[PDB]
């Protein structure tokens, strides 16, 4: 009778249903076929299907012995000092029976939260303990982890999901929930999603929940971001360099509430994609990458904004 | 190739860069220290980053 | 610890006798009394009356009216003998580290109701203070206790949330209000009040407000008590802003006179109004879209100024700095101005 | 064993600042009610805002009690604001009793004089906003600046 | 190792021996590592 | 059908399948090949006590 | 304006070292039916209500109902240097922020006066009412606490189970999973106390091990204990004091998940 | 192993091992990846240093594990693997038998003599490059020609943001 | 299924309180023969061998020859639940991961399922060879322990040597020497305290106190203990539990730093 | 020449604990009568006075008066290494530079002599009045040091007002006034101890409360402490050692200010 979510409801359960990534993907299918699967760290942006692509790894690995052979460790747990000192071991020495070519499991998501004590004691019982348990970690950001683990592990690259996988996903879901929409609902999900399956799952449930069709306006609407029309017509103003219409676009932006970090970044983002000249673009984004600078280092006013409109609109008539 | 370079050091200076270049120790090529050991106490970060 | 107790009994504390705090004396209630963002409180009430409430994330800058409008869902949704046993409030004041994910919040998130069985409420005052790693196993009490427990987090920048954290919840963002609807609260009050004010007055109430009613109130009952009268001078005085008057004066130094006579006299009305560079940098910035120059002359000055008030933010001479202001006028509109 | 020059000929009390008339006046009928109001000086350097504070708090108080009942901060702390709250936080909690010779008791509320308030970004000062609010009835403070 | 909690007296009362004393196992199964530790 | 890790799978028995370091290793076998001979001369002293 | 007089300190230390860090502030309501404590965890898991008579203490008299909060840390620390058998006295006005305990001499030989600073915090009521249990069993202080103290040391989740045969606690661990069985013919030696059931229906719940050991830490106020726990209703931990009055213990039980197919 | 790691429950480690330096009457070895260590410590012992191995030797050894499970491939491609990981042979051990393990990238035949297909292509995989781009695309070959396409801009982008 | 009944459970309650701090983990060889503990220590400086026979069970039944081990801080925090007076139930399975510990209270009904996991030992069973021992003592096992205790406070080494009137137990250190001379005592009223000497030859060797100490700890198993030491070979000490089996410590000399002449 | 010898090992260890803290360099005065100690804390506050005869000391000899002064961290690490039932020799030279510490062997394990650094900064002269009090009262040692340690959670002052009823130990602070009481005798297991006065007339005064936990480590000095407190000499908390000698501790009491309106 509970609404499960929609992330929650249709995530994967095998290894051949996971989009994206394909290399790292067919590889981690063939380990679960095969077995004998070596201490992986698996990094890359959130929302790619990290924690998904090792937990059907580790079904496929295990099986009906899941529930003994595998320990999981989240950031919402201790894995403290103690913790790697005790119940990992322990976990690491402990005897399943279990076929052959097949370890047990300790699953360590969200590594980055793993103070450097904890990796620091880590290392050995990962390197000694290989021949009966496997390490299966995944993180955001490899460098928050400490080089000792990352020699002791196998480094496995996410990448940002390409805009025909998530689409096709999208469909999927929606063929199978009989969601009614528009290609303007579909253009807008995944520009609301840059390559982040779990904010499109969840933005797409959000305005079925809320207004029950599938288009631009329902999507802005929902997601609350600056309008891209309105931020695609900031760039084409400034191509033609009429800086009265881009700083009145951008007034109308800045007094709806929208923060200076979220209207840079929209700015980037459709001018990544704009239609102009290659030079012109290298330009903007340079301008672009300086003013996003300026409004990271605390320096965040109406001025600065009009401040790179100007200099957006200059770059067009200065040879 | 001038005009490349040109924008690369632009792309250094006033852009930011991911991780915060000589944050424990100075620039490359130094030699003050540069053996700067990871953490050892368990204590979380509890940094504004 | 505690300090709840403070701010408990700190908002039914007055001398009501003397003391008038008007933003204290005008509060909504439920959903049906704030008369704004009337989307966001209809989607929350439908999404509470077919019991498909989801994860929260109210957002905005503050004052708008976030926390009221949560506490009122939590008050509507469970009755006032079974609110502690359902609803756990947290804030940023009580921050110990990253236990407070692990301590209370997953405790709580963990376990039924005891009293009377239905799906609890966690509010999360001031989410993005919150360190990443706290964030980062918040995400997790989120994910394996979504069917149990539901989470409002209320933040003010949206940046500072991470991703995930976001990609879990539906985004609701407290927008500023428009002008119009803002002055008949503002007219209501100064019609309650006895307050003699001027149409100047209400424009400098809905500009320094930028779409609050909380600073707006203060600006008003402080300028009304402090001259009796409201308007566009006392305003500007009692807030202590740059006066419109001045900075035309400024522009107009900027604008006709040489360099060395300009210099001394916006140097002598600085260190006469107290008036830093950054300031007179916005104000002139709003000033030069209103006056009619050409195009070349619109996108020099705002690339100039652009400057400048970078320039301002690391700690340089602000001498420096506000003799090249002057300087970034002279160069152009004076030579066109002589032409 | 000495001190510098500049703390030992600022005036002991008010009325002694010259060239000022209607500050010190409006200062003195505040101390007059023994209830000193949040306060914010602006001037150029080397003028004597932080000597009139300063004497304002010796005429209020008592000079045994003085440092005592006075807390002096800075706002260009490296740490963010959350190091000035928590010291703010603990002076305003820790409560010292009293007692002048002279013939008036000490007024309940602490002083807090904070210098560089210029340099202070928007979200922090809001959250020194909502300090003050937190302390309105029981500590006053003091905002130095230029601008 | 840095896996096993090895303070002083532990270390100590639980290894000092290895170094001022024999071994009683000296023929057959020594090629093996025992990694010291205390729960 | 293997259940090994290749670092303990190809793990060096001798000091000599170990590749690059020479002189290090060659100075850790000359050191603990005199404490061997020590411990047999120990042994032998003990034997030659009883 | 009330007025307190308690005949030992046994018992007022006792039922605080029970509450030391499961209350983060303790706060009793004052009536003329007698001393109240409404209270619940800062976790927000777990409830305790102590309710003792007036006829229980040598004089009672009250003039207003009144509900008055004190910090536990310090209400804790300054009765370590209490007797056990001394009498003492509660004190407070009609509208004071200061509560006072008036300890009398544990050697014949002090009068002192404690007081506390009042916080002014909200309490709200957690009307509860009594309503019936499918398992209600006692249980000995002393083995009770053996058991939490063995199952808390082994497990992090103590599964109890009361069926028609007895009580099972279970605790399914890192270390190894330890089973304890109780049954109805079973009667302790060390103070002679049998384990009585009155089972309706069998009831399988899981509770967090450190709460039910902090619960646990109330053992010398009765010589036996009152588990009642139904298939909805959280489980009640009751302690029934010698004419002094009665302390109940709720603790909601943790979420378990249909396994998946 | 790893001397250098003291923590807050090591109470008095290391005036514990000084204990084992002065009367002990068997050999103790210390191993620590520090060489801040050697300064810190006060007592009397031997000092031994591992160098960082040449490169070439280690990616002959990578390339000899490749061979004795029966693949061919090039010394090159282990050579900037090694360059990648900072000649760690450890790192390259435990992505060379995941990368073996896994069928191979790339069936290239390179007829060399100084016979089976090459197996090149490692570090690549190793980068995450493969992820990007197709199968059949290479990464110069990328990169030399004239980049026209909106999803090649995409693969060029999420190759440079990979590497930034 | 391994099915084990001691019928008394305070003999391995002792046992291992005898080596609680010595070794690190408890591994166990069972056959038809019987159970078998060869437990090793981590410094490998000690060996216990304890040899319990199948007779001395009242219920036993092995269908394959197995091997667990167990660690015995585990091992240690289950049996202070036991009483004194019951029997014991170690029960597996031919291949599981578990063994159960079932303990019947002298209660009617009240049974203790603790299920301990098993670890995954690595190392194989390790044991001397059987030899002739020159020196052969029976002796009582307390008055060894007073003379471990008295040594103990003397000194930390004993360089014990066997004469043809007993074994004198001499300690070292810089002024205080621990000599005490042991006579026959055979003509005395008691067997156990009665001390009968069978050496061969006389033979000098030098054993640290801590694990003397510990191994005479174990006095109240057996009344007497059975002393075993030759050339080159570790000191047996030997306990005969009568009737439930036998066990044996195996303590290295020190090694000695002989200089040449 | 001066060697010095002590009966038992703990007297240092129990003395010198309280000088942990409070003074940064002990010089002690030797001569013909025995051993002196004038140490000046260094906040100029307090003053501590030890008379160490000679008939106490099993064996003590001097020649002409010295003055030895040792730094505060520099012995207490050399003392943790003498047991109490250590049997510790002082020797100190007339011109060499080193103070010997020759602590008997620990049950004739191995003698163990430390050395370390006599030079004073200077001897320190201070004068004693030899005052007469207004208030002399035998109170129990164990009842101070649990009066320091309930009082010290409370603030960092102590106000005392002894009366003709007895004293009244009180501390207000930031959380509660906590008060004891000490009148007439006291009913413990012993058939004789009292909190016993005598006494002229009525007076109070407020002292530090770290001073006083300083000298709470004096606790197991003797079982029973003196007290004596007046008008305005300082107030002596003392010790006796029965043959040993005595031990005198004066601390300055912080001044109250009355309003003059
Ligand atoms: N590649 C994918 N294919 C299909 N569904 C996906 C994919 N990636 C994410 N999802 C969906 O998004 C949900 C959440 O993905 P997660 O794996 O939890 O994200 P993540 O990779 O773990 O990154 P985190 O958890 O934010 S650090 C899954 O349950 C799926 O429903
Ligand atoms: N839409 C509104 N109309 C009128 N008054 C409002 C409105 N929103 C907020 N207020 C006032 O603000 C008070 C509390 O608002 P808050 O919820 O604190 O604002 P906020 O959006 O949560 O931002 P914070 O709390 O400063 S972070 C109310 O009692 C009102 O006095
Ligand atoms: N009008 C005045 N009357 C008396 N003393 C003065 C006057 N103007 C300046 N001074 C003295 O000048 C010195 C410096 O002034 P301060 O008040 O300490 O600093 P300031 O004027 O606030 O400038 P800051 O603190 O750098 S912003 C003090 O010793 C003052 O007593
Ligand atoms: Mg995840
Ligand atoms: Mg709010
Ligand atoms: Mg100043």
């Amino acid at each position: 009778h509970y609404e499960l979510p929609w992330v929650e409801k249709y995530r994967p359960v095998k290894l051949n249903e996971i989009v994206g990534n394909e290399d790292t993907v067919s590889r981690l299918e063939v380990f679960a076929r095969e077995g004998n699967v070596p201490n992986i760290i698996i990094a890359g942006p959130p929302g790619t299907g990290k924690t998904t692509s090792i937990l059907c790894l580790a079904r496929a690995l295990l099986g009906p012995a899941l529930k003994d052979a595998m320990l999981e460790l989240n950031a919402s747990n201790d894995r403290g000092i103690d913790v790697v000192r005790n119940k990992i071991k322990m976990f690491a020495q402990q005897k399943v029976t279990l076929p052959k070519g097949r370890h047990k499991i300790i699953i360590l998501d969200e590594a980055d939260s793993m103070t450097d004590g904890a990796q620091q004691a880590l290392r050995r019982t990962m390197e000694i303990y290989s021949k009966t348990t496997r390490f299966a970690l995944a993180c955001n950001a490899s460098d928050k982890i400490i080089e000792p683990i990352q020699s002791r592990c196998a480094v496995l690259r996410y990448t940002k999901l390409t805009d025909a996988q998530i689409l096709t996903r999208l469909m999927n879901v929606i063929e199978k929930e009989r969601v009614p929409y528009t290609d303007d609902g579909l253009e807008a999900i995944i520009f609301t999603a840059q390559g982040d399956m779990r904010q499109a799952l969840n933005n797409l449930q959000s305005t079925f929940s809320g207004f029950g069709f599938i288009n631009s306006e329902n999507v802005f609407k929902v997601c609350d971001e600056p309008h891209p029309l309105l931020v695609k017509e900031m760039i084409q103003h400034c191509v033609n360099a009429n800086i009265d219409e881009a700083y009145k676009i951008l007034a109308h932006l800045w007094h709806l509430g929208y923060s200076p970090e979220d209207i840079i970044g929209n700015i980037f983002r459709v001018c990544k994609t704009f239609q102009m000249a290659e030079y012109l673009k290298l330009e903007f984004i340079k301008e672009i990458g300086y003013t996003h600078m300026k409004i990271a280092e605390g320096v965040n006013s109406l001025l600065q904004m009009a401040g790179l409109l100007a200099r957006l609109c200059q770059k067009t008539m200065a040879p | 190739l001038s005009e490349f370079m040109d924008n690369m050091s632009f792309l250094d200076a006033l852009l930011t860069d991911v991780r915060e270049q000589n944050k424990y120790g100075r620039n490359d090529f130094s030699w003050t220290n540069g053996k700067v050991t990871s953490g050892l106490c368990d204590e979380f970060s509890l940094e504004s980053n | 610890m505690e300090t709840s107790a403070l701010k408990q009994q700190e908002q039914p504390a007055a001398t009501k006798i003397r003391n008038l705090p008007w933003v204290e004396k005008y509060r909504p209630q439920t959903l049906n009394d704030l008369i704004s963002h009337q989307d966001i409180l209809s989607t929350i009430q439908k999404f509470i009356n077919e019991d498909r409430l989801p994860h929260l994330l109210l957002y905005g800058p503050p004052g708008t009216g976030k926390t009221s409008t949560i506490l009122a869902c939590a008050k509507q949704l469970y009755k006032d003998k079974e609110f502690g046993s359902m609803v756990l409030e947290l804030n940023a004041s009580d921050d110990r580290g990253i236990d407070i994910i692990r301590g209370p919040i997953l405790s709580f998130a963990s376990t039924r109701t005891i009293f009377k069985k239905g799906f609890k409420l966690v509010i999360l005052d001031e989410a993005d203070a919150m360190t990443q790693d706290a964030q980062n196993a918040l995400r997790r009490v989120i994910e394996k206790f979504t069917e149990n427990t539901r989470f409002c987090l209320i933040c003010n920048y949206l940046s500072k949330i991470i991703p995930a954290l976001q990609s879990r919840c539906t985004r609701f963002r407290f927008g500023p209000l428009t002008p119009e609807l803002m002055v008949p609260r503002l007219e209501h009050v100064v019609e309650e009040e006895k307050v003699d004010i001027s149409e100047d007055g209400m424009k400098a109430l809905v500009t320094l407000s930028s779409g609050d009613m909380r600073r707006a109130l203060n600006i008003l009952q402080s300028t009304n008590m402090a001259f009796g009268k409201v308007t566009e001078e006392t305003v500007y005085t009692c807030t202590g802003h740059p006066l419109k008057s001045d900075i035309a004066n400024i522009l107009d130094w900027m604008l006709n006179q040489d360099f060395t006579t300009a210099y001394r006299n916006i140097t002598e009305l600085k260190t006469l109004k107290g008036l830093a560079l950054h300031d007179i940098l916005t104000e002139i910035h709003l000033f030069v879209h209103r006056v009619d120059f050409p195009s070349s002359v619109r996108i020099h000055l705002l690339t100039k100024m652009a400057d400048i008030e970078y320039r301002l933010s690391v700690g340089t001479n602000e001498k420096i700095q506000l003799s090249s202001l002057i300087a970034a006028f002279q160069v152009t509109r004076d030579l066109i101005v002589a032409e | 064993k000495p001190v510098p020059w500049v703390e030992k000929y600022r005036p002991k009390c008010v009325d002694e600042v010259a060239f000022q008339e209607e500050v010190v006046a409006v200062l003195k009928k505040s101390l007059e009610g023994a209830d000193l109001p949040n306060l914010l000086f602006y001037g150029p350097p080397g003028t004597g805002k932080t000597s009139t504070i300063l004497a304002a708090a010796r005429e209020l108080f008592g000079p045994e009690l003085f440092r005592l009942r006075v807390l002096e901060l800075n706002a260009s702390d490296e740490r963010g604001i959350q190091v000035v709250r928590e010291k703010v936080k603990n002076f305003a909690q820790l409560t010292v009793s009293g007692s002048r010779s002279d013939g008036k008791p000490c007024p309940p509320f602490k002083i807090v004089i904070l210098d560089e308030a210029d340099s202070m970004t928007s979200a922090a000062q809001a959250a020194l906003r909502r300090t003050m609010e937190k302390e309105s009835k029981t500590t006053r403070f003091c905002l130095i600046c230029n601008y | 190792n840095a896996s096993s909690q090895r303070s002083g007296r532990q270390i100590l009362s639980q290894l000092k021996e290895a170094t001022q004393s024999h071994q009683v196992d000296k023929q057959g199964v020594n090629s093996q590592k025992p990694c010291f530790f205390n729960s | 059908t293997e259940d090994m890790l290749w670092t303990e799978k190809y793990q060096p028995q001798t000091a000599s399948e170990l590749i690059g370091n020479e002189l290090a290793i060659k100075k850790l076998h000359s050191w603990l090949k005199d404490w061997k001979r020590r411990a047999e001369l120990e042994e032998r002293q003990n034997l030659k006590g009883k | 304006m009330f007025e307190a007089r308690l005949v030992q300190g046994s018992i007022l230390k006792k039922v605080l070292e029970a509450l030391k860090d499961l209350i983060n502030e303790a706060c009793w309501d004052i009536s003329s039916s007698g001393v109240n404590l409404q209270s619940m965890d800062s976790s927000h898991v777990s409830l305790v209500q102590l309710t003792l008579r007036s006829e229980g203490f040598d004089t009672y008299r009250c003039d207003r109902n009144l509900a008055m909060g004190v910090n536990l840390t310090s209400m804790s620390k300054i009765l370590k240097c209490a007797g056990n058998e001394d009498i003492i006295t509660l004190r407070a006005e009609d509208n004071a922020d200061t509560l006072a305990l008036v300890f009398e001499a544990p050697n014949q030989e002090k009068v002192s006066d404690y007081e506390m600073k009042l916080m002014d915090l909200d309490v709200e009521q957690l009307g509860i009412p009594e309503q019936e249990y499918s398992c209600v069993v006692k249980m000995p202080s002393g083995e009770f606490a053996r058991i939490c103290r063995d199952l808390s040391h082994i497990g992090d989740a103590v599964v109890i189970s009361c069926a028609k045969d007895g009580v099972k606690f279970s605790a399914s661990g890192e270390l190894g999973n330890g089973n304890i069985k109780l049954s109805q013919t079973s009667n302790v030696d060390k103070e002679e106390e049998a384990v009585t059931i009155e089972m309706n229906e069998p009831v399988q719940l899981t509770f967090a091990l450190r709460y039910l050991n902090f619960f646990t830490k109330a053992t010398p106020l009765s010589s036996t204990v009152t588990l009642s726990m139904s298939a909805d209703v959280p489980l009640v931990v009751e302690y029934k004091i010698a004419d002094m009055g009665h302390l109940k213990y709720y603790l909601a039980p943790k979420i378990e998940d249909e396994e998946g197919s | 192993e790893e001397v250098d790691v003291i923590f807050d429950e090591d109470a008095g480690f290391l005036n514990a091992i000084k204990t084992f330096m002065a009367t002990t009457k068997r050999p103790v070895i210390l191993t620590t990846s520090d060489p801040t260590f050697s300064l810190m410590f006060d007592g009397c012992f031997e000092e031994i240093k591992f160098s960082t191995p040449s490169l070439l030797n280690v990616a002959s050894y990578l390339q000899m594990i490749c061979l004795t499970e029966n693949f061919r491939t090039d010394v090159k491609d282990f050579v900037t693997l090694l360059t990648a990981n900072t000649c760690d042979i450890r790192k390259s051990i435990l992505y060379l038998q995941f990368w073996i393990r896994s069928g191979g990238g790339v069936l290239e035949e390179r007829p060399l003599t100084l016979l089976p297909k090459c197996d090149s292509g490692c570090a690549e995989t190793l980068f995450g490059l493969k992820n990007i781009f197709s199968p059949s695309e290479d990464l110069f070959s990328f990169l030399k020609h004239k980049i026209t396409m909106k999803e090649e801009w995409h693969k060029f982008i999420q190759l440079l943001t990979e590497f930034q």
